[PDB]
């Protein structure tokens, strides 16, 4: 009940998943315009 | 909107009043105060007061606390020398849940070894905090000085016993004193048929059951507070005697405390009596305690340490005045109006009313409406008041003090 | 017959108004006793540096003789009626009030009216009350709760009148002139800023008549309140010689009128209050309290939401061992953080229920109710029915508690006050970093 | 008395946005 | 029968050879810690001893005389009641917090 | 009082390897931890010497 | 001890060329290894528990 | 306590009543 009535880390872990995605993609170096889109 | 009252065959009184308020409040009152301890189980009722959320047959220690808090609850336990009282407040929709708790704690505590062991140091904490108010020093000693037996017992466990109250002792105390015969189940904001029902099934505890002998004594506590508390009392009258009402009026003549913030107390015999000579910090008030089978009446001083002789004498003298005749009707009218007013005000609340109705249920066996009480106060004669004062001056004295008692007199110094 | 329903049945509060502007409010019941008083929008917040403490000085003189009942005549009449006369001063409000028999209400109202208006203020009595206040100040200096809270205000609203003590600085108490008390009373005790309130066995009609009869001479002819600027700040009176440390901490709150006070009080109730006599201990509902009991982190603590006009102090005060200050602060901030980010439905239901019970059970007997009437008309400009309170509480949920708490707590700068052996009281920067969470 | 502690003047160190003792600092809180 | 196997197993296990009872061998998690903590003086000191005894025997790579071995029939679950209740309590607090 | 118990460096060594409460009954199978330490020191020394020449 | 012996066997197999019968001995030894750790010794723990009336 | 004003109302006239609670401080 009260865990599941948590699941307030779902929108925060959404933003942390983009940090993980975008972070690995920055550290590693097409369809983002300007940045690398123009090698 | 009327108080309903019933007594079961087995002696259990039930009083209720459907006032259709948003809050409901139930008390289970019990002839189980400190007076019922003997020299062997001193402090047990204190522990018992502290113990109300220990595990019961019906609900865990965890469940009592969480369950009551869930619904905005309150469970609470009061002791005097003569009674204990278990009170539950809540929103009216949840009295079911709280009654369940109240019945558990009073009907089937388990007092497990480990929980009781664990609660022991609380005795010291609760006691230590209490004794911060120096009134408690004086008043507990006073009772000890005055009596030889029951009313002598303090409400707070004596040091030598902290750590040493046992499960068995807790059990005995409950089994021996929480009996249908010695309980009153009071109920504001609930239906009286439903209280009867509950009490018939759940408060069917088989009746498992000395006069307090006032002797008179004196107990001194040296420290260096530089303010000296002292109480001086003589034997009084038990509750329910018309003598009792006489003393109550004498109390309000002499003055039992202030009616005005920062007040001069123009109307308090005692206060003005002291103040005609001693012009510095002090306080004084008539003390009146009326119990089942006895009473204490007198006054309490708080004086400078050096001044205690001068203050206690000035105060005692004022009572001698009343005793030797000097009491106008103006004065006694003022006294009765005070007592009458103060009584009605003391039952203004849910709290106060519940305490009064439950109090009476044990002490008599009945309800006295406020109107009848006021009649009984009106019914006291100035002669009765002069008699009560006479009784004090002439009666054998008990005294207790605490402070730097260098200039504090012994009884036998008048 | 349910709680819902019971709320509907609660007696109506009635309000009327004189031509001079004085309001009259009452709740009627079938009691033999009543309570009646004058509430005034006056206090330390309306005082300048020069006249600070006047409101307080007046309260010492309030009952010491009128022109009509000189000297002790005032108190004599009250004592003999069996009636009870009291008073109080906040930063924003002053009250005088009498508890008496329903039968004496007309006489009571007469006495009140005599007190506020024809207060005699004798030169020689002023000289007496001078030393009394001075000594009361001495006694106050040994109340750590008093001192820390005074300090909280002093730093929280520094450079304003909200920073000022009610009692006034010792300088002012020594110097305050009879003339100055005159100015103050003349300036502030004015009918549109006063309320005659009462509960018990009484007829609203009759109260209103009595109001008209005794109070109508009162002037209604403007001291209004500047906003008060709140400041993130710390005041630390380190005094190792005291045996326990007091810490009070608070963020800027919304002020009397705002609907957030409901959701905030729900949240405050979740976190709660604790004292080492509290029976609950480890099993307690509040994590702060169970943890504080379990680990002996403190003797006591309370959450508070102190309300003023258009500002406030929202936080907590704790008293604790010289070595637990940091641990205490950490757990407490952790609570605020948890409520801002992650408050559960269930615990919010609990907070609701606490506040429900608190409101119902507080308003019990004539005095609390008389005050509620009086202050309410000063603060909300009306009395708020119990049933209204209930429907605003019912509104609050998990999301609302989260959302509101974030507004006031999450990544905001607190005001901090400690007194005593506070050597371990977290550095201000560490405190401020504790008002957010890197994980969120 | 302790009531005669007044908190010193901080004018010199304050952000300009928070100088006005008669204005809410909450207006400028998001900025700061 | 089931009981035939259980009795063989008991002797195979062999804790009985050190004069231990089954409950002495339970691995101590938090629940067990607490059950022990609720043991009355008699039962606690007895356990303290049995284990001192076994540990000292383990050191010596020795066992007791057969006469002295803990008998399958005589091995009471001294701990279960204390422990069943510790666990009931825990399960309750778990339930509650959801 | 006693150096082994006080001195910042000696305290650690004392607590670790002198006054450490060990069970009475650990077997030869508990030798291996110390032996692994030896192995490690052994490799480092012999290693260091080899590396002066390799 | 089964696991221990199996690891002795896995070692023997690993020193051998990839021919019959060793390919199949190795496959079996590999199965046995994971089987023991992930399924058999967990189970045994539990069987033992039941043999002890817990 | 350093003044009559504050001192007054201390003189006892209530035989004592101890009250301890669940979630309200003792008195
Ligand atoms: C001069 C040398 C310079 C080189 C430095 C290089 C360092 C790394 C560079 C990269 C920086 C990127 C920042 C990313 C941080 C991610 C934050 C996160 O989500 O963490 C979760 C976690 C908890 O999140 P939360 O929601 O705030 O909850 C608070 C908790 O309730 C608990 O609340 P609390 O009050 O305890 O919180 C206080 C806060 C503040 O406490 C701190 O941790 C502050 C100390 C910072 C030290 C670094 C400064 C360097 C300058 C020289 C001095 C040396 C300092 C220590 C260096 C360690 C190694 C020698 O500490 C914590 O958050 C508590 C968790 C304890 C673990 C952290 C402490 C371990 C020490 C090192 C931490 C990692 C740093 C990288 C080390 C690698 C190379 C040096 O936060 C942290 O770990 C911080
Ligand atoms: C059919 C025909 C074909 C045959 C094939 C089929 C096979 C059928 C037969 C079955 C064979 C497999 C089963 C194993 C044997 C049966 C069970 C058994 O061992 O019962 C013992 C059994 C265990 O006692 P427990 O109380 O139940 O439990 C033991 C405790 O946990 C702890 O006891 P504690 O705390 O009192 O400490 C004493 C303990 C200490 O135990 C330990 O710490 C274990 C290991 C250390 C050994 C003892 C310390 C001496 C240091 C040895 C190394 C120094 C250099 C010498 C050269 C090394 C040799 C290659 O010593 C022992 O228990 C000795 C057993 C050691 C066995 C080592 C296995 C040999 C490895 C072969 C690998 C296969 C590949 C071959 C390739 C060749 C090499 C390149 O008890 C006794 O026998 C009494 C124990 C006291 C020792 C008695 C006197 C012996 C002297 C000990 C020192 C020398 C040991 C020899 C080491 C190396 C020899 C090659
Ligand atoms: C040799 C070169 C090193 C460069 C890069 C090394 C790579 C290592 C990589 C990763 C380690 C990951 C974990 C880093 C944790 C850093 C500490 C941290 O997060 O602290 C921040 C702010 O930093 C504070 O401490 C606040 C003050 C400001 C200081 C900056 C952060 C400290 C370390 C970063 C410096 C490069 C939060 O701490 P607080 O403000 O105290 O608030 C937290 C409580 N709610
Ligand atoms: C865990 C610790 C170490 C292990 C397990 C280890 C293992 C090995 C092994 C297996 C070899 C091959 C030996 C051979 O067959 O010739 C070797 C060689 C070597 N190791 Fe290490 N070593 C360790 C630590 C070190 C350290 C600390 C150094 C130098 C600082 C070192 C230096 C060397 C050198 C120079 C060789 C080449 C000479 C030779 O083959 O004997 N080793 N090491
Ligand atoms: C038993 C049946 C009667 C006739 C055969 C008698 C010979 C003895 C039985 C084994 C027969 C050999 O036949 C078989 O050859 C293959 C190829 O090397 C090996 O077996 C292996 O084959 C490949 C090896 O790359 C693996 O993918 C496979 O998983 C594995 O079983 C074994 O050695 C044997 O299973
Ligand atoms: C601490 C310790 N506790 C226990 C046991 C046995 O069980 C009880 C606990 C031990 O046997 C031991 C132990 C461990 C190592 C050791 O000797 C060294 C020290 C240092 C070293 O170099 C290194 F790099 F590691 F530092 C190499 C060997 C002696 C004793």
């Amino acid at each position: 009940r009260y865990r599941q009535l948590a699941r307030n880390w779902v929108p925060t872990a959404s933003l942390w998943g983009a940090v993980g995605a975008v972070g690995l993609v920055w550290a590693t170096d097409d369809w983002v315009p300007y940045i690398n889109g123009k090698f | 909107q009327d108080l309903e009252f019933t007594r079961l065959p087995n002696g259990l009184v039930i009083a209720s009043l459907e006032n259709y308020a948003p809050a409901s409040r139930i008390g289970l009152f019990i002839k189980a105060g400190s007076r019922y301890e003997n020299s062997n189980n001193l402090g047990t009722s204190h522990l018992l007061r502290l113990a109300s959320s220990l595990t019961t047959k019906g609900a865990s220690s965890f469940k009592i606390t969480r369950g009551i808090e869930a619904v905005g609850g309150k469970l609470s336990v009061t002791s005097t020398r003569e009674n204990m009282a278990y009170t539950v407040e809540c929103l009216r929709d949840d009295v079911d849940i709280l009654m369940e708790f109240l019945l558990n704690v009073t009907t089937a505590p388990e007092f497990r070894r480990w929980e009781v062991a664990a609660l022991q140091p609380q005795l010291r904490i609760d006691k230590a905090v209490a004794l911060q108010n120096p009134q408690a020093h004086v008043i507990e000693n006073l009772h000890a000085a005055a009596y030889r037996n029951a009313l002598a017992n303090s409400l707070y466990c004596p040091d030598y016993r902290i750590g040493k109250v046992t499960p068995v002792e807790l059990h005995d105390y409950v089994q021996n004193h929480f009996t249908s015969a010695r309980m009153a189940l009071i109920g504001l904001g609930v239906s009286h048929p439903v209280l009867k029902q509950v009490a018939e099934q759940f408060l069917n505890i088989r009746g498992g059951l000395a006069k307090a002998k006032y002797h008179g004594g004196e107990i001194r506590e040296q420290n260096g507070d530089s303010l000296v508390h002292a109480a001086l009392v003589a034997e009084s009258a038990a509750i329910g005697s018309a003598e009792a009402n006489a003393f109550s009026v004498l109390q309000h003549v002499l003055g039992a405390g202030p009616h005005v913030k920062r007040g001069s107390n123009a109307t308090s015999s005692l206060y003005q009596a002291v103040a005609k000579g001693v012009h510095q910090p002090f306080d004084v008030s008539a003390f009146n305690a009326s119990y089942s089978d006895s009473g204490l009446f007198g006054f309490y001083t708080i004086s400078q340490a050096a001044s205690a002789g001068d203050v206690i004498k000035a105060a005692y003298n004022q009572v001698k005045t009343i005793a030797q005749g000097n009491l106008s009707n103006p004065d006694v009218q003022a006294a009765k109006n005070k007592l009458k007013a103060g009584y009605l005000m003391s039952v203004e609340s849910s709290e106060g009313f519940l305490d009064e109705v439950g109090s009476q249920a044990l002490a008599a066996g009945s309800y006295t409406p406020p109107s009848t009480v006021l009649q009984q106060i009106d019914a006291v004669a100035d002669a009765d008041v002069i008699n009560a004062a006479k009784k004090f001056v002439s009666g054998r004295k008990s005294m207790a003090a605490s402070g730097n008692l260098g200039h504090t007199p012994f009884i036998d110094e008048l | 017959a349910t709680y819902a329903q019971a709320l509907q049945s609660v007696p109506e509060t009635q309000v009327s108004q004189l031509d001079n502007g004085l309001r009259v409010a009452s709740e009627q019941s079938s009691q033999p006793t009543c309570t009646v008083g004058v509430w005034i929008d006056a206090g330390s917040r309306y005082e300048s540096e020069k006249n600070n403490g006047a409101g307080y000085f007046v309260e010492h003189l309030a009952f010491k003789g009128t022109k009509n009942r000189p000297g002790n005549a005032l108190e004599k009449e009250v004592e003999s009626m069996g009636a009870h006369l009291n008073a109080y001063s906040t930063r924003e409000h002053t009250a005088y009030y009498i508890k008496a028999l329903s039968k004496d209400l007309p006489k009571a109202v007469e006495l009140l009216a005599d007190i506020v208006q024809n207060c005699s203020l004798e030169d020689s009595q002023i000289e007496k009350e001078r030393d009394v206040i001075l000594q009361e100040l001495q006694e106050n200096d040994t109340s750590m709760r008093d001192v820390v809270f005074n300090y909280l205000h002093a730093t929280a609203f520094q450079g304003t009148p909200l920073a000022q003590s009610v009692e006034g600085p010792s300088e002012n108490v020594r110097k305050l002139s009879r003339a100055d008390l005159t100015e103050y009373l003349s300036r502030h005790y004015k009918a549109p800023r006063m309320v005659l309130a009462a509960a018990g066995g009484l007829e609203h009609r009759q109260l209103l008549d009595l109001a008209q009869k005794h109070f109508s001479g009162l002037s209604g002819t403007v001291p209004t309140l500047s906003p008060c600027r709140f400041t993130g700040s710390q005041i630390c009176h380190r005094e190792d010689g005291l045996p326990l440390a007091h810490v009070a901490i608070a963020v800027e709150g919304p002020g009397w009128a705002h609907p957030d006070n409901v959701a905030l009080q729900v949240a405050n109730a979740i976190i709660g209050h604790y004292d080492c006599t509290y029976g609950g201990g480890a099993h307690l509902s509040s994590p702060l309290a169970s943890i504080a009991a379990t680990n002996k982190l403190c003797q006591s603590f309370q959450t508070f939401n102190i309300c003023y006009a258009d500002t406030g102090l929202l936080g907590a005060h704790f008293v604790c061992d010289h070595m637990s200050i940091d641990d205490m602060m950490f757990v407490l901030q952790g609570q605020w953080m948890r409520l801002c980010t992650s408050a559960t439905e269930s615990e919010v239901l609990r907070g609701k229920n606490l506040l429900r019970n608190a409101l119902v059970s507080h308003l019990d007997g004539t005095t609390p109710v008389c005050e509620d009437i009086g202050r309410s008309l000063l603060t909300y400009g009306r009395r708020i029915p119990l049933a209204e309170w209930e429907s605003r509480i019912a509104e609050v949920d998990a999301r609302v508690v989260r959302e509101v708490c974030s507004k006031y707590f999450y990544d905001q700068c607190p005001a901090v006050a400690g007194f005593g052996p506070i050597e371990q009281l977290p550095d201000y920067n560490r405190i401020r970093s504790g008002m957010f969470w890197l994980r969120f | 008395s302790h009531t005669d502690i007044k908190v010193p003047d901080f004018s010199d160190y304050r952000r300009p946005e928070v100088l006005d003792s008669t204005k809410s600092s909450k207006e400028s809180s998001e900025a700061r | 029968w089931l009981e035939g196997i259980r009795k063989w197993y008991y002797n195979a296990a062999g804790f009985n050879k050190l004069g231990l009872m089954r409950d002495d061998t339970i691995h101590e998690n938090d629940d067990v810690k607490e059950a022990i903590r609720r043991l009355p003086e008699n039962l606690y000191n007895d356990r303290v001893f049995r284990i001192k005894r076994a540990l000292d025997l383990s050191m010596r790579q020795q066992i007791l005389p057969k006469e002295q071995w803990t008998k399958y029939e005589e091995d009471k679950s001294y701990l279960e009641p204390y422990l069943k209740e510790v666990i009931r309590e825990r399960k309750e607090r778990e339930e509650w917090a959801k | 009082t006693n150096i082994r118990k006080s001195h910042p460096l000696m305290k650690i060594v004392n607590n670790a390897f002198i006054d450490l409460p060990a069970p009475s009954n650990i077997s030869s199978w508990w030798n291996f931890g110390s032996l692994l330490g030896i192995c490690l020191i052994l490799q480092i020394l012999t290693g260091l010497f080899l590396a002066m020449h390799y | 001890w089964a696991l221990v012996a199996d690891l002795l066997t896995l070692t023997w197999i690993g020193g051998q060329p990839v021919e019959h019968p060793y390919i199949t001995i190795g496959q079996l030894a590999s199965v046995l290894y994971f089987l023991l750790i992930l399924v058999l010794m967990p189970t045994a723990g539990t069987i033992e528990n039941k043999l002890l009336k817990w | 306590v350093l003044c009559r004003e504050s001192l007054r109302g201390q003189a006892a006239g209530r035989p004592l009543v101890a009250s301890v609670s669940l979630n309200v401080p003792a008195s």
